[PDB]
Order: structure tokens, then sequence, then C-alpha cells
RNA sequence: CUGGUCCACCCGUGACGCUGAGGCGCGAAAGCGUGGGGAGCAAACCGGAUUAGAUACCCGGGUAGUCCACGCCCUAAACGAUGCGCGCUAGGUCUCUGGGUCUCCUGGGGGCCGAAGCUAACGCGUUAAGCGCGCCGCCUGGGGAGUACGGCCGCAAGGC
RNA sequence: AGCGCCGGCCAACUCCGUGCCAGCAGCCGCGGUAAUACGGAGGGCGCGAGCGUUACCCGGAUUCACUGGGCGUAAAGGGCGUGUAGGCGGCCUGGGGCGUCCCAUGUGAAAGACCACGGCUCAACCGUGGGGGAGCGUGGGAUACGCUCAGGCUAGACGG
């Protein structure tokens, strides 16, 4: 059974971009859902829909990436660099709004779910809330 | 122009019936203090060949170090082999601090205010290398702009 | 210079032992060989032939790698049709990468069929008659056709980039682009300006070269008449 | 007690220049004019390449043995410099050139800072219009270091003070001639200065 | 007589799940106890050779044992020298075993070679040594030492 | 005006003496005749009323790794199961607010530490003022995640 729903979407995410695959899906949830919003909206994946694959609902998540580099290997950038799990079952990471990290000083991100719902390091900062540091993306 | 700092030389050896032959390896660093740096590990049988043949690897192998006032946009950690390298931006009057080998790196890259750390293996061309990708991997608001824009 | 249907020639090519890569430009599955879709083989030729008029109309050399038997020789024909180099006989290890050194090749190739042509010739015993003759003939094998470099390429033609895989590498290495008539066996990625379709069969390595030397001449303006290798494809 | 032994030697090791003389130092005698190459039975020898610490360690060698202050009390300069806010290299510069046996000299009341410092452990200057004798005490922004009321007449204090009339001094400083006084008016700056000594590595060789 | 397991249908229950300190059971060979059995083989041992000398290797004999029943012992290069579960990440080729419309498609196993990636290197590579989450076990320079002492277990050897 | 250094780490070299001796040595290592390493001398480096030595604590040591490590061949996967406690737990909704988060508030002795001004000619030392989170107590608030109680669901598991 799956201990880290979430890890595995992070996952899923992050093996489908090193392949450079067009879209990948994961089992739906609402606080999936609410992580993509995010990812979306910061531009970090071209955009997520719902879907039905055998009957089960699942979420495309469309990737993105960089353009063709030139010398051996044009492999593009990944625009997901690096995207890790921080809390996590048997170990739950939470912080006060004192406490929230400055991921790549800005150039990166953070997702926190707060009782204001999921936001990103900033959007917490601004409504001056912490909760679980779900994990960091940049 | 450019400017040469000699990381290491050392005199390897080699077996052959009637004794050990020697060679000699030398690492340099070749910079502008303007954002560009290089490294080249060159190899021959005399010091000074050895040393030539490292700047001249070095000017082939540039990067472009995204200066922001003596430091560095963001934070980095980078493992090459069993090295690891801790790169974080620091604020003026700080300095470079750092070991001989990222330092000499560092300093002709042009920047000025760096805290840095040394993990894993220490070893000089192993660090080195792993330098030189951290630096290579830095990104700028600008970049990340290009990149998430789409 | 164009062409539409052209399934008289290319299109399904290569056995089931693929590339996965190569999928993006892949038909269907038939009679255990894989056909490849037409369609994007013309996207791909006017994209890279694009790129041919660029190089072509600016003094763009252009060197062309053929060393695959089934056109070692339509090679060196339609790159004659241009003040274009070619390799056909081995992809000499370093050509472009050590292009400063196997060029002191071609130096000593023209510069000893100066001796054989002077009061020189007769001259000294014939024991050296013999070993510069032969020296002239290998020379003559290989560089005969790299010998119109005098710098790096400003692109790479290349017909079966997996054969060709070293060459490819060199170029990619060194940023100077690729242009390959690959297929079903080759990695997309490693080429810049694809052309998938046949890389095997007379008929189709005969067919694009031409058109594609034609384009050159054309966009580098010259006016010339049909190939002078459509023999060839017996 | 603040080294006392020959100077022009320190000069040789640091292959420049120091003055710690004074007007010998100016003078074709300083002795780095002919015979720049360090002291010692090997000085004329050839120097093998310094190790990233050497130069470290020569360059604070050099900052130091020019204000002539003991380790005990550079150090504590540096470290009080490091905790100050702003660029600790410029800074610890600024405290150095505080040293009232300093500002003594930059004002010319004596010739050297050896010099400059006894005429401050006799008495003979004055912060403010009071006597202080402790050459490390730190002139303020605005303080007046004129000479002792009953030293304006002293022999040395004349030619000094005389060599001093006519002849631009210190932008941070201000010499009154007349009165003998002077006026502290800015901490100098990185800018104001022109000392043969890049903080830089000094700051890295205590970085250690 | 009996355990596991794989496939097809998608019929029933509705997390009933994963892991697992202690515990319990299983656990090659040798070995131990009682009683059987004993052809071949063979520690020990008795001889013959070889050798500088052979308490050996080679040769001729040969007891325990090897085999059975019941009880005990509980170790190993008990090895893939890789703990168990789950999800994710190109393919090619051989093979065992199901179901299918049977060139082939789709499952469950066994092998090679290899994408990405990982690794000190050798190598690993949808049987992972990749990317991740859960839980257990274990490591922390070599020698002393798997020894001494204590406890527990065992008829003992000895084990932990 | 002393004391310790000058093979490398580690700033600083040259002669004589001595010939695996006498001795040095923090680690790596020096000495069996031409020793920059022993003893002396001349030089030199480093500090300076101090300089060395020994002992002890933290550091470097991500070398017990929470931040921040590992276990195929380098210590290092338990011989294999079964399963107790415990740790961990699919998708949807609702109640409660334990964890978590947010305001407010009470505590938080002085001293010390930090900052700013001051007093002894400076400083050490000292005084005055300023800031003070955290940790707990209290009151109110939020409910995404974790927990808990209700109901529901078939994609895990288990049945036919
Ligand atoms: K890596
Ligand atoms: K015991
Ligand atoms: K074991
Ligand atoms: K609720
Ligand atoms: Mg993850
Ligand atoms: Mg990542
Ligand atoms: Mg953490
Ligand atoms: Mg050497
Ligand atoms: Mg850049
Ligand atoms: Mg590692
Ligand atoms: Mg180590
Ligand atoms: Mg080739
Ligand atoms: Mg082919
Ligand atoms: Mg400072
Ligand atoms: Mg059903
Ligand atoms: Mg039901
Ligand atoms: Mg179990
Ligand atoms: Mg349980
Ligand atoms: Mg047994
Ligand atoms: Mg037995
Ligand atoms: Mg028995
Ligand atoms: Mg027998
Ligand atoms: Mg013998
Ligand atoms: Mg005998
Ligand atoms: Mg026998
Ligand atoms: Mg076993
Ligand atoms: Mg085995
Ligand atoms: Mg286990
Ligand atoms: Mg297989
Ligand atoms: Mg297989
Ligand atoms: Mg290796
Ligand atoms: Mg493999
Ligand atoms: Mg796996
Ligand atoms: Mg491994
Ligand atoms: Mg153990
Ligand atoms: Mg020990
Ligand atoms: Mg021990
Ligand atoms: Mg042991
Ligand atoms: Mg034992
Ligand atoms: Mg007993
Ligand atoms: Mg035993
Ligand atoms: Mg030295
Ligand atoms: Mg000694
Ligand atoms: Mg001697
Ligand atoms: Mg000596
Ligand atoms: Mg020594
Ligand atoms: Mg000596
Ligand atoms: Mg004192
Ligand atoms: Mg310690
Ligand atoms: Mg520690
Ligand atoms: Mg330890
Ligand atoms: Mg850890
Ligand atoms: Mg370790
Ligand atoms: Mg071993
Ligand atoms: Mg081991
Ligand atoms: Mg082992
Ligand atoms: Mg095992
Ligand atoms: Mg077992
Ligand atoms: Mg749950
Ligand atoms: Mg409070
Ligand atoms: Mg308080
Ligand atoms: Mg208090
Ligand atoms: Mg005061
Ligand atoms: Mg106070
Ligand atoms: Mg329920
Ligand atoms: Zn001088």
């Amino acid at each position: 059974m799956l201990t880290d729903p979430i890890a595995d979407m992070l996952t899923r995410i992050r093996n489908a971009t090193r392949v450079y695959k067009e879209s990948t899906d994961v089992p739906a949830s609402r606080f999936k859902e609410e992580i993509l919003r995010i990812l979306a909206r910061e531009g970090f994946i071209k955009g997520y829909e719902r879907v039905d694959v055998d009957g089960k609902p699942y979420l495309r998540v469309y990737l993105k990436y960089g353009p063709r580099r030139q010398g051996p290997d044009p492999r593009p950038e990944q625009v997901i660099h690096h995207i890790r799990r921080i809390s996590k079952p048997g170990r739950r990471v939470y912080v006060g709004v004192k406490e929230i990290p400055r991921v790549r000083r800005g150039l990166g991100i953070a997702i926190l779910s707060t009782s204001k719902g999921v936001l990103t390091d900033r959007e917490a900062r601004k409504l001056g809330v912490g909760g679980e540091l779900i994990c960091e993306v940049w | 122009d450019f400017e040469e700092k000699m990381i290491l030389i050392r005199r390897t050896a080699r077996m052959q019936a009637g004794g050990r032959r020697f060679r000699f390896g030398a690492l340099v660093v070749v910079g502008d203090r303007q954002g560009r740096v290089g490294l080249g590990f060159g190899k021959a049988p005399e010091v000074p060949l050895a040393v030539q043949k490292a700047g001249y690897y070095a000017r082939r192998n540039m990067v472009e170090v995204p200066l922001q006032n003596g430091t560095i946009p963001h934070e980095i950690e980078v493992e090459f082999g069993a090295s690891k390298i801790v790169l974080k931006p620091a604020a003026p009057g700080t300095g470079v601090i750092a070991g001989a080998v990222p330092r000499a790196i560092l300093e002709l890259a042009g920047v000025t205010d760096i805290l840095t750390k040394e993990l894993g293996s220490r070893n000089p061309i192993n660090i080195a290398y792993a330098t030189m990708e951290a630096l290579r991997q830095l990104r700028t608001k600008a970049d990340v702009e290009r990149l998430r824009k789409g | 210079v164009k062409e539409l249907l052209e399934a008289g020639v290319h299109f399904g090519h290569e056995r089931k032992r693929w590339n996965p890569k190569f999928a993006r430009y892949i038909y269907a599955e038939r009679n255990g060989i894989h056909i490849i879709d037409l369609q994007k083989t013309m996207e791909e030729l006017e994209r890279t032939f694009r790129f041919i008029e660029d190089l072509a109309m600016r003094g763009g050399t252009i060197l062309f790698v053929g060393t695959k038997k089934q056109a070692q020789d339509i090679v060196r024909m339609e790159a004659e049709r241009a003040g274009m180099p070619y390799v056909n006989q081995r992809w000499l290890g370093g050509m472009l990468t050590n292009f400063k050194t196997i060029s002191q090749r071609v130096h000593r190739l023209e510069e000893l069929e100066a001796l054989f042509a002077s009061p020189e010739i007769e001259e000294r015993p014939k024991k050296e008659q013999v070993r510069l003759k032969h020296e002239l003939e290998r020379l003559q094998k290989y560089l005969s056709g790299f010998r119109l470099l005098k710098r790096l390429p400003d692109a790479i033609f290349v017909v079966d980039p997996t054969k060709e895989a070293i060459a490819v590498r060199e170029a990619r290495k060194l940023f100077i682009p690729v242009i390959a008539l690959a297929d079903t066996d080759s990695d997309p990625d490693l080429v810049d300006y694809i052309i998938p379709g046949n890389d095997d069969a007379i008929r189709s390595i005969q067919l694009i070269l031409s058109r594609a030397v034609d384009l050159i001449i054309q966009a580098r303006g010259g006016v010339v008449e049909p190939s002078p290798s459509y023999a060839l494809v017996q | 007690g603040r080294y006392i032994g020959p100077v022009c030697r320190l000069c040789r090791r640091e292959g420049v220049k120091l003055y710690l003389k004074g007007e010998r130092c100016y003078s074709p005698k300083c002795a780095m004019e002919r015979r720049p190459y360090p002291p010692g039975q090997h000085g004329q020898k050839r120097a093998r390449r310094p190790s990233d610490y050497a130069v470290r360690l020569r360059e604070k060698q050099k900052l130091r043995r020019i204000y002539g202050i003991s380790e005990r009390q550079f150090r504590n300069l540096f470290e009080e410099a490091s905790k100050k806010k702003g660029v600790t290299g410029s800074v610890f510069l600024g405290l150095l050139e505080s040293r009232l046996d300093n500002v003594v000299y930059r004002l010319g009341f004596a010739v050297s800072r050896r010099q400059a410092r006894q005429l401050v452990r006799h008495g003979h200057i004055t912060v403010n219009g009071r006597r202080v004798d402790l050459p490390s005490y730190r002139v303020r922004p605005g303080d007046e270091i004129a000479v002792a009321e009953k030293s304006r007449n002293l022999e040395l204090i004349r030619q000094n003070l005389e060599a001093m009339k006519g002849r631009k001094v210190g932008p941070w400083l201000s010499l009154d001639v007349e009165g003998m006084k002077g006026k502290f008016l800015r901490l100098p700056d990185r800018e104001d200065l022109a000392l043969p000594v890049n903080e830089q590595l000094v700051i890295e060789f205590y970085s250690r």
C-alpha cells in the first residue's frame, strides 16, 4: 500500500521529468490537487487535468522543460530541478510563520499546509501563518 | 586579461622493467575576476609542460559565474565522486571563507564574499570539479523567470 | 526543390530492434519492420532544408559523411556537385576534433603530388619510388574529399548517424550542427536537423542527398541539370 | 615594550619600505634604497614560491609592523573590528588610524610613529585640552590634538611643526600649525589611505 | 494425506493493510543419547611406499560415522556475502509456466545485454546496487577476542 | 629581555661536531661520515614580561550523522519463517479540535551576554538605559495536514 501518497506524487513527477515525459499520471486526491494548483501557478508544470484511467480518477500532470541545448547532450534544462519531501509519516515537520524556510533565496519555493489552506512560503508569510512543511521545490 | 593559479602539481609513477617511470599532473585555474573561470588538468613528462598543458586545457573549459556583487545568487551543494562542496551566499565584508582549492576557483571567478565547506572526500581534483560544477549550476532570478515563464 | 508522396522509396525501414527514442517518427508496425510516418519526414525536410539554404547562401561549408557501402558513392558524387568536402572511405578518428593534425596529412598529400611531377620523380632509389607512391596511394584513398576543408565545417551531413556515430560525436562536441538522414535505429536527439527515413537503400540515399545538393547549388546560385548519379541506382 | 630594535631590516623582510625612521627612510638611506632584499646571511638567494600561508602572514606583518603595534594589541583590534558593523577590513584600518600615537604622527608633531609614541608617553601631547600619555588612546572624531602648552617651546617641537608650515595633510585631519593643534575630523576611509597592504589577506590570516 | 502458488471471470467482504523488539516454530554437515541396521565409503587407527624427515599428500586394511526410529544439539562461505512491503522509471534477447483473437497480445517465474540514473571502482540496471515512503536488524580503525567475566540454554561438545 | 621554534604539515638555512652512537620525535619519521631533522655556532622566523611544557574541555571530527553517515566486495542484513507489543496507514464527507498554526496576556530575579551612551587620562574594570526570543500558564481564534468519533467508497488486502 502507498505509505506517503504525496511523496509518491512528488516522485512520479521527479521520475517522469528525468526521462522527459509528455504528461504523467498520479492517482487523484483533493490534497494532491491542491499541491498541483501551486506547482501550476508557480510555473513548474505546464498544468494538470483530472482524468479517469481505468475507471479510477487520476491527475494528468503536464510536465514542462527548457529548450534543447548545444554541444554533446542536447537534453534541455529541467524546470523542476529539485522537488523533495520534507514532512513525512513518522516524522512530521511543522513550522511557525517565524520559522518558514527561504528556498534558494526565493528562487525556489516551499509548500506548507496551513489551517488557511495549502500555500507557498510567501503566501504563508503573507497571511502570517505556519503549518506542516510539505516539501520544497526549485 | 586572464589570471592563472596553480591548484596542485603531483608526480605520479608507473612501472616498467628497470624501474618506475614518472609523469606530472597539474591543476590550473584561469579567471578574469569578472565572472569567468576555467579548470584545466594537464599531465606531462615534465612539470612545466604539465602546467602549460593544464593552463591550455583550462581556457578551453570556462564557466560564466552569475556574480551578484561579489557573491553567489543562491546556495548549492554538489557532489562530484565522493567529494561534496557547499557554497553559501555571503554579505560584503565576509570575504572568501574556503579551502585552498575552492578559494582559487572562486577568487578568479571574481567572487569576493562567500561561505564554503568541503565535505566527504577532500580529494583536490575532485573537490575542484565539484566546485566548477556548482558554479556551473548557479541560476538567476532572470533565469528562473525565463524558465518558469513559458 | 521539393517532393511529397515519396512512398516510392523511403518510409518503413529496419527490423524490429529499433531505438525507443525514434518512436516519435514511427507510423506503424508492418511485417516485422517499422514504417516511418512520412508527414513528419516532410516536416523535418522543410525545417532542415531551410537550414541548408541558410548555410548555402552564406558560403558555409557542409561536410558529407557516408561510409555505409549502400551509399559510399552517392555521397562522393553529390558532394562533388558542390565545393562540399566528403568522407566515404573511413571516418578517421579526430578529423574534426583533431582537425589541425589530421590536416597535416592533407598537406603531405598535395605536397607528394608535387614531387611526383617534378625532376625529383625518377630521382633517388626507387625504394622511395615505392614507399612514396604508396604513401600517396593511401592518402588519396581517404583524404580525397576531405582536402576541400580549410577549416572546420559549418554543418555535417551524415547518412546513418548510428553508423557514423564517431563523426556526429565530434560535431556535437565542437557545436558543429548535425544534419542527418537517420532512421528507426538512430537516436533522434543527437541530430539537430533530422530527415527520418531509410538510411539504407540507394533509391533513398540518392533521392534525398540529390534534392539536397540541388537546393545547395540553387540556393548558393548556379542552376544545374539533374543529378549525374542516378545511374548508380543500379 | 613595542619591538625596540633594528627597523630598516623589517622593511627589508617585507620587500617594501616601511617608514619606521621617518626622514632617513626618505633620504637615500632607508636601506630599501640600494639593498631591498631581505635580512640575514641568505638575503640575496632566490625566494622559493611562498605558501598561501606565508603570503597571508608577511602581509599582516607589514600592516602591523607599520603602526608598530604588538600582536596582542593588534589582534584585539581586529577582533573588535570583526564584531563592529560594516566591512571589517576598512573598519579595522579606521581603528588603527585612531590610535593617538598615530594621529600625532599623521599630524606631523613627530616624524615617525616610534617618536610620535614617546611624545605621548611624556605628556607632550594634549587631547581636548587635558594631557594624555596613552599612545593607544583612541582619538574620536571632533577631538583637538594639541601640543603640551608647556612643550610648544621644546626644541624638537619647533623643527617638526616648522617643516609642517605649508604642507597639506590628511583629508580627514586638519592642522592649525599655529596653536600647534590638530583636529581629527573623520575616521579615514580605505580611499583616504594609501597603505601598501591588502587588508583582505590580513582578514584571511585570522580566518584560518 | 497435505502446504504454497499462478491464470481466467471481475462474482462476494469493504482499508479487514505493511512491518515486526520480545515469543514460538523451522533450520545443511558434523556431533550427542537409547535402540536398530551396516552393502559401499571412511575421521581415528594398523600397515606399505615417498621423503632430508615425512605424525601428509599415493597404496592396502579399517572403527566411530554415514542409513532408520525417537529425543537433543542450533552452527556455516545458513551467500545474491544484497532484510520485508509498495509505487515510480527505455528497450533488446533467451527460457519455464498460464490465459488469449495464438506473426504476436497479456500475466507469473528463471537468465543474459543494456535507457535514464547510481557506484571508489568492479559493477548494478522493472529479478536495482535507480527514484521514493513505511517498519525491523546491524556498523562506528586493527590487534587483544568471538576471548575473559556474568546470565541464559545444552547430557556433552558447546551455543547465544 | 627573555623563551620557543627553522625536514613536511608550519613562518624561518648555513658551517662544524657526531657516525644506528650520542640523541630527536605531535603524526609522517631523522642518526650506520660529507644530517637544512641529533649537539654547538652564525644567521633567521614567531611572540615578548613573557615564552614553552604537561593535563583537561569544545573544535576541526557530517569520526554516533536531528541539522548531517552508512551496511554486494571496505565495518555492517538477523540462517528462514510465524507473528505479540509498538511504529506506519487508500479515496470521499461530516462532528470534535489532541498534535499543528495565529493573536493577546502573565510569567521569564538580579548579574552575565548583545546594543547605545557614560566614569576612572585609555583599557581591563564599572554604571545607566535599551532589546530579549524560547519554555511554560491563561484567554480567544483557524481546521489544510496528523489524531479521534460517524457515515460512505472500491483502486490495497482478503474471499468465491
Ligand atoms: K552525483
Ligand atoms: K560465560
Ligand atoms: K551473517
Ligand atoms: K472536520
Ligand atoms: Mg519523494
Ligand atoms: Mg528532487
Ligand atoms: Mg528537517
Ligand atoms: Mg613534485
Ligand atoms: Mg549563467
Ligand atoms: Mg556518496
Ligand atoms: Mg574521510
Ligand atoms: Mg563516423
Ligand atoms: Mg540503418
Ligand atoms: Mg565587521
Ligand atoms: Mg465485484
Ligand atoms: Mg456495498
Ligand atoms: Mg510478519
Ligand atoms: Mg499490528
Ligand atoms: Mg540441524
Ligand atoms: Mg546427520
Ligand atoms: Mg547415533
Ligand atoms: Mg576402504
Ligand atoms: Mg623432501
Ligand atoms: Mg618412513
Ligand atoms: Mg586409505
Ligand atoms: Mg539454515
Ligand atoms: Mg551461494
Ligand atoms: Mg527484517
Ligand atoms: Mg527479460
Ligand atoms: Mg530479465
Ligand atoms: Mg577503480
Ligand atoms: Mg546490466
Ligand atoms: Mg524497487
Ligand atoms: Mg549498494
Ligand atoms: Mg552484532
Ligand atoms: Mg584500540
Ligand atoms: Mg580494539
Ligand atoms: Mg572478535
Ligand atoms: Mg563459536
Ligand atoms: Mg550444566
Ligand atoms: Mg566452537
Ligand atoms: Mg617553510
Ligand atoms: Mg629540538
Ligand atoms: Mg656532517
Ligand atoms: Mg641544521
Ligand atoms: Mg625540525
Ligand atoms: Mg641541526
Ligand atoms: Mg603585558
Ligand atoms: Mg576533539
Ligand atoms: Mg560531531
Ligand atoms: Mg571516533
Ligand atoms: Mg541522519
Ligand atoms: Mg561512514
Ligand atoms: Mg574480506
Ligand atoms: Mg563487509
Ligand atoms: Mg565483510
Ligand atoms: Mg540474508
Ligand atoms: Mg535458514
Ligand atoms: Mg489516512
Ligand atoms: Mg512569552
Ligand atoms: Mg526577559
Ligand atoms: Mg535576567
Ligand atoms: Mg571613556
Ligand atoms: Mg543592564
Ligand atoms: Mg470508515
Ligand atoms: Zn626604513
